[PDB]
């Protein structure tokens, strides 16, 4: 599993793989880690299967009764720390996930939650057995002035990286972009297969 | 002789009757008249606002709730069991959507809702909800338009009202009432049924209105809109 | 004399008698008469239909509920406790298919929901269901045909009714049914009986008819083959 | 006087007296005539049955139940209280199978369902139960036969009587009755009982028998044996 | 003004009467005369018997029931209550004697059973128990004669009777009771206790004898042996 | 005819009306008056004082009571049930922050309190709150003005007031109340709102103002600033 | 009128009172007067004694009470209901020295004594405590005074008075209290008071004065200090 | 144990064995693996038997209260995430089993549920221990454009190459299709044995 979370200036990108490997074999090809959660909410997971499908359905009905009463999309550190609250709580039977949270509330804002209920705000992030490989794509490349566009395309070059090093991660790569003006939006699958053969990565 | 039978509410009557909800459904009759219709691919809601002074904000008043983004409730009667009702609604709701993954049919989510109406005029110790509400949007079979009465009964109808006014636009929609018309003409239907309930002292005052299509989710009408078909 | 024993549901008169229990007799008898009998290899159902105005969906006034593919009911009394009813039985029915793979007999699903009835008799803060059901279907043993009265008591019938024109139809039936007859000349049979129970003022409706034979599922009677024999 | 001593069951009237354990016994007066009696190694029950409409199942209405293969019971009074008991004697039964492999006194098994109808004697907020039951059957003493009132009252019998015509059927058998009796003379004598508590405008239905001797099972008596003492 | 305070059991009356508790005593009353005493290293409980109809087996009214093979206790009043409490005394015997291995006083066993029935007079919802009850037998001490009321109270007697000829017999006793009697004398003794308290229509019947001496277990005199005192 | 249905919390009267709830609102009826009024940017709350006797420290008589650095609260009516429901405000504004780290809206948290206070309007054995409260403070979308009622009814104004003189000072603020005022005028309005709700016999006596800006936490007027718009 | 709305706690007169808790203050008036005074950099508690025969010890009629070290308490009103609150505040303390190591504020102190006594005046099927009391000490503020009344209030006060002379003690406070007076000269102020309320035919007898300064521990008047006031 | 499910253009196909191994020897040759559980919905079990028995029960329970509610069948996304909830919920007490689930609603659908939850959709799938071996003749001849006869070929000859390697799986083969137009259709014996005598696998 490879999940990883960027910043930008009015802007957040994130992208995952699709590969499950359940019975020590790659069983699934195209499973799913990337959800919408609220209007301009986003959430990857990373671990067990069976516990993190369990929240994401937890974090939608909870974000959506919150819009629904207060009549405002709940702030992204909010967000934050409702996950940090619910994990710890069961942390001697904890839920073995690995979760980031990205969204615009007035400005950019990328979460990492452990299973134990520790959230750290990040410029970047990245979650999973392939993140060691990602982390040394974004150090050496990634820029804070850096437009949509070339962040998409470095997002999409530390995953392809990811794959080529860590077994447990492969598959089509799924990227969403989220911003103020135009808000939650999953980029197409032929614009990301373009962009592959641009990059020289097929 | 009635009086001797309307003290408790697990108490039937020589006759068997339960006036205690009957005298929850009298405080039904004291709220703000409002209705709702289906058209063509379609459902939509009316409700009247009675203007109080100036220094009440435009905002909290509103008797139309979304219980997500593709059903909405209006109520009448008693404003704080109406929230309490709309309040476990919302949470019915989820709970559906945690348990299955969406929402297929609106009928179990107001079923959820009259069970719990209906459990408060059985056991001693409680007193039913003065509250009538009517649930409208789009499921998996399409257009749907509920109401719910103190005594937790369900009807679903093409068009309905509740509120003071209901006797009034009932008969009017029994005569004018037409299926599958268009969004707009269905609303200059419904505020002329909610203009013929009013005394002819007072005029209509620019009224609710929400509607849904399917395939979209919910819209409310704003101020300009409302004044369009004033 | 009868003011003074009549106020608390566990409360006996001097001649033994339980008014609360027969109070609630008093709601059966306001609801829509309904009839059930048994023919050769299978059993029906018959329920009155009172046609109300036409912004009614006619999908939800339907009296007859079926319980599994298996076995259905129809009710009479309160529609809001009628319904919480046939949700027990329906629960009851999957408990039983739960602990045994299967349903053998329907006398034994018609006890549990009768014993939930009879609860609400004897223990006080509560008030008794004022519903009167009949359950019908086919088991292991054959066609079988029950009734179940606010009381709890459970009785086994080759033809029986509920509601309003209980009476008249129970007198008609005492003179005209015949057993084993085939199944178009049993639904023609009990239009005739519901058709003798109305006042001269208003005439038979199309009413719902359900039944079912031995080795099949039951089936709803469309409105083309009601008005047949309408 | 009576009127202020007689609502409430855990109420003392001034002479000692518990009016609603009293009022209880008179529902169990309005049910049908049933009786019992020993004979020579063996016990049988006789229970009026009362006619009616041709349309009413001739099986549901057996007041004789069987508790096991030993032990038989018969009631008379509300129904749905008389089921409600029926089963759990069922229930007692088994437990004290479970618990020593065997059923030893059935004086234990009236016992455990008497003191379940007077706990219903002693405390507030629930009725007693308007059943009186006859238990006979046989156990490692002999031929027993039991009787149980509302007030759960137990007393042991070589012959007694419950229902309507308790004290016509008891008269004639304080005259009439013989020890040892063979079961054919013990049936006749049993009929004779029960046609002398009728009135004079009916005659004696066909009713229900059964029996049981030491080193068999009970058996229920079919329509064509009853035919021959009829 | 006693109407006023004779309705509840947690009431006090102005002049600090409970008259639900006397109440329970005039249930006392109403039953059978029994009477119990102790002689020279012994003790003896005589219980008169009111013959009924024939038909009612001769083993199951005797209302001298054992405890223990030590301890023997007779009731008056309420049947179904006193045989609650019996089952209660045998189950608190046993009690003790899990706990301790044997069971040492007497008074201890009677003091349990009285605040099982002190309890039942101070809490509301529930009804004091209608019984007075006697216990004797012998313990650690030697011979022990008690006696308990409704209201839960305990005295240690020589000589002591409940029923409705308590009072008869306990004057008959005052004049003529004698200490350290041989067990024959004493038995003789009581039967005349027991008959100056019949009215002059009637006559003794015959009643039941126990007696326990000291290294010794209850012994129930036989029929033949009380016909040699009648 | 209305004393038979003001008896107890939830029984409906036959117009459809719950006294109990009625007669807490005149409890509210006999506090001292306070009001609320947002102007430019802020919200303000002025709260009438009567001065007792010199003996009285003048630091425990304060009824405007923060809920945090960002809420204040106003009540009127029973000084006892005020605090309560005062503490439960506190309390849940900190939960709020524990479960989300901040308070987006402050209308959420109203709707807390008055779930609370709806609940003690609808099951037996507890009495309605007798204290209107009115909320006011700065949240993620600006300033709020909130009232609660014992009803527990929630509405949202640009200005409002409850106590004895509401009614007095509600009519001024319907005159002379603008919009978008400065904070210094908005005081200056607010003390002659509280001026023309006295008699004539008494003054203003100095009352209790607090206000709040956005940015800025909530900051109570010392009597020096109080007596320079005095 | 009054009559039919004084019966139970949880019901609200038309007029919005609570007639229950206003009758626990008759019985607070019923006891022997206290009061209490803050004077330079301490205060200091007066109780009034009512001298009773010479067989009662003079140690256990103290009606001060040391909450710890730094804080004491005088109640007027019940005495066996005056000794629960008594134990209630004594544990309510030493909670806080477990929580926190220390005690900082006593109003803290005070809140959860009354916060008991609210919650016995909202729930049915208890009764309020009839008992006023007053609390005096020192914590990190400085000198403190408040008190409760049965309803749950609190206030603080520079002097106040409970008991049947409050009136006339609180009127001569009103006239003669001077602040920051000196230890001596206050209690001869309170001396004064005291004597001001009792009626011509008896006078002033030694009564119970304790004492506390800021650094130092309570203090107890002895009877040779307290005859040197006299 | 093996289990396969496949989805068509407008069909899915469901087969499995038929041995159980109880007490570690083969103890029964016929057991039952194949069940329908709705009008238009199947499901395949292998683990233990106790708690896939229990389940099977279960479903059918919920599904039949299900479709008498809302009058119309369960999607079967919703079935499985139904079934999702219920596993998860026990998960450190969990049934050991590995289920599959295909049926029709607007589409085919074919969900792989796992003993904590998770649950995915795919193409096809496999359970039990001769899965591997179903996998490797998925994967070399599935065809997304094989028609019904096809496709019940394809499954046929995935299961026999599974009994030829694995030990744990054999007997007769059953074979169900689910169409919108027939409904839930089990296959006859006799057809199975037409079909392995024409595909020269016997
Ligand atoms: C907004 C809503 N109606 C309202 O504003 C309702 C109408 C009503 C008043 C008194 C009653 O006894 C019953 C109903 N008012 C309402 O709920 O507040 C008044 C109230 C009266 C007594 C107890 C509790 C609350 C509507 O228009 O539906
Ligand atoms: C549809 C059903 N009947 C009905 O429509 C019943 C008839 C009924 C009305 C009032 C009663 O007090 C008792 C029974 N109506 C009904 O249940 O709704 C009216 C109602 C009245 C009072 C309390 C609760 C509900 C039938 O035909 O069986
Ligand atoms: C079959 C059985 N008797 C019966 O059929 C009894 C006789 C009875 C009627 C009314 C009563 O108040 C008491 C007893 N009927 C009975 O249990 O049903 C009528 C009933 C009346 C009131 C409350 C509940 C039920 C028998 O013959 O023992
Ligand atoms: C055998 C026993 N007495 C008895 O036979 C007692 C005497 C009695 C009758 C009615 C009462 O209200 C009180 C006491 N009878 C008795 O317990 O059964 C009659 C009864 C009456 C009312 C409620 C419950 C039962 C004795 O002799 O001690
Ligand atoms: C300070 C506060 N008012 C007050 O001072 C209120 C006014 C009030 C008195 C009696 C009532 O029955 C109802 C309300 N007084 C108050 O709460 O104490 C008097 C009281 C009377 C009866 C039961 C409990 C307490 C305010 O100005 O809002
Ligand atoms: C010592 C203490 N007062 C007292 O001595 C109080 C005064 C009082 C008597 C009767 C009442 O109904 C109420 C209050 N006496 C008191 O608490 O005992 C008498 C009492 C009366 C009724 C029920 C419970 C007890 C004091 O001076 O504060």
């Amino acid at each position: 599993t490879t999940t990883v979370g960027i910043t930008l200036k009015d802007a957040v990108i994130m992208a995952t793989e699709r590969r499950v490997t359940m019975e020590n074999f790659i069983m699934h090809k195209n499973g799913k880690k990337l959800f919408q959660i609220d209007t301009y909410t986003g959430m990857t997971i990373a671990g067990l299967v069976g516990d993190a499908q369990v929240l994401v359905r937890y974090m939608k009905a909870e974000l959506e009764l919150y819009r629904l009463q207060r009549r405002v999309n709940m702030p992204i550190e909010a967000v934050a720390t409702l996950l940090s609250n619910m994990l710890n709580q069961v942390k001697y039977m904890p839920y073995m996930v690995q979760l980031l949270v990205g969204g615009i509330d007035t400005a950019p804002h990328v979460f990492s939650i452990d299973a134990a209920g520790g959230s750290v705000e990040d410029i970047y992030a990245s979650t999973g057995s392939g993140s060691p490989f990602v982390y040394g794509v974004l150090e050496s490349q990634y820029s804070e002035k850096m437009t949509v566009d070339e962040g998409v395309d470095l997002v999409i070059r530390a995953i392809s990286a990811a794959k080529q090093r860590d077994s447990a991660s492969g598959g089509m790569i799924d990227v969403a972009v989220i911003t103020r003006k135009d808000g939650y939006v999953q980029l197409p699958t032929d614009q990301i297969e373009s962009r592959i053969r641009k990059l020289g990565l097929i | 002789g009635q009086m001797a039978y309307d003290r408790a509410i697990t108490v039937f009557s020589p006759d068997g009757r339960l006036f205690q909800v009957e005298y929850a459904r009298e405080a039904v009759k004291k709220g703000s008249t409002a209705l709702g219709m289906k058209f063509a691919n379609g459902v939509l809601l009316i409700s009247d606002k009675k203007v109080r002074s100036r220094l009440i904000e435009q905002n909290s008043i509103e008797k139309i709730q979304l219980i997500d983004d593709y059903v909405a409730a209006v109520t009448s009667g008693l404003v704080a069991d109406a929230r309490v009702l709309v309040d476990f609604a919302r949470i019915s709701a989820q709970q559906e959507k945690v348990t299955y993954g969406s929402l297929v049919n609106i009928e179990n989510l107001v079923k959820r809702v009259a069970d719990q109406m209906q459990q408060y005029t059985q056991y001693g110790g409680v007193r039913p909800y003065g509250v009538s509400l009517i649930f409208a949007g789009i499921d998996q079979i399409g257009p749907r338009l509920f109401d719910c009465d103190p005594a937790g009964t369900i009807n679903e109808y093409k068009a309905t009202a509740i509120g003071s006014g209901k006797d009034a636009v009932v008969s009017f929609l029994e005569r004018e009432y037409k299926e599958n018309l268009p969004e707009k003409e269905a609303v200059t239907l419904g505020i002329k049924a909610l203009k013929s309930s009013l005394e002819e002292g007072e005029e209509l005052k620019a009224p609710e209105i929400a509607s849904i299509t399917v395939g979209n989710k919910y819209r409310i009408y704003d101020q300009e809109e409302v004044k369009k078909f004033l």
